[PDB]
């Protein structure tokens, strides 16, 4: 879902 | 010692902004090196992050919102280190090419929440603050932010919170320390909330004053930060 949580 | 063996060693070494010191200040040239720096910085407290004692217990939820809630106090918390250990806290280290002067906190608009953060770094040097207490103070600030809903995984970030703070006890050892660390801990709050309205207000207004904003900080900026400002997400304090 969002990018923050893609990146992690 | 092996607590800090740890945080010595996955310490991040200091990141620059970019930022053309040839060009003149202004808000707009200052203030789209602050958002790059900002992401450059998160990208190395994620790493930091997870590589930390047990902070690989949490759901990958909590992980990662206590990052993006905890991210802003971090970084004044080593600009309150850089400025004091490079520049006598003088002036603001956030980093080497864009160290921060009263015309650049001027210029940034940034002026209050920079003063601020000076009186930090001033108040790292008044209180002999040493590197070691210096990593766990900023260790600590990762578990220093919570919806008052709690975590998903609330009984982990409890015990993992309790024993960051039990070696900052060790590194001291006596409680008239503590007290004074605690209170700056708890002095990075109000500013890391004073900047958080002032980036709000920024990336609101973003399109309007020619200022750039990172595809990723506007998400954490519109998304997280505002969880933080309508009192869903509060800070942790020591005191009061
Ligand atoms: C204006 C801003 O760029 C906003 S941001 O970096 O996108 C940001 C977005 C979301 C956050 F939770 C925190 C910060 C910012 O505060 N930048 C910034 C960059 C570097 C440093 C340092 N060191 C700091 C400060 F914490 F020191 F103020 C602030």
């Amino acid at each position: 879902d969002s990018a923050f949580s893609r990146y992690y | 010692p092996i607590f800090l063996n740890v945080l010595e060693a996955i310490e991040p070494g200091v990141v620059c902004a970019g930022h053309d010191n040839n060009q003149p200040d202004s808000f707009a040239a200052l203030l789209s090196s602050l958002n790059e720096l900002g992401e450059r910085q998160l990208v190395h407290v994620v790493k930091w992050a997870k590589a930390l004692p047990g902070f690989r217990n949490l759901h990958v939820d909590d992980q990662m919102a206590v990052i993006q809630y905890s991210l802003m106090g971090l970084m004044v918390f080593a600009m309150g280190w850089r400025s004091f250990t490079n520049v006598n806290s003088a002036m603001l280290y956030f980093a080497p090419d864009l160290v921060f002067n009263e015309y650049r906190m001027h210029k940034s608009r940034m002026y209050s929440q920079c003063v601020r953060m000076r009186h930090l770094s001033q108040e790292f040097g008044w209180l002999q603050i040493t590197p070691q207490e210096f990593l766990c103070m900023k260790a600590l600030l990762l578990f220093s932010i919570i919806p008052v809903d709690g975590l998903k995984n609330q009984k982990f970030f409890d015990e993992l919170r309790m024993n960051y703070i039990k070696e900052l006890d060790r590194i001291i050892a006596c409680s008239r320390r503590f007290y004074q660390l605690t209170k700056l801990l708890d002095s990075v709050q109000p500013i890391a909330r004073e900047l958080h309205q002032f980036t709000f207000d920024l990336l609101i207004k973003s399109h309007m004053v020619s200022v750039d904003f990172p595809e990723m900080m506007a998400e954490i900026i519109s998304v997280q930060v505002p969880k933080i400002l309508s009192g869903k997400v509060k800070p942790i304090y020591f005191h009061t």
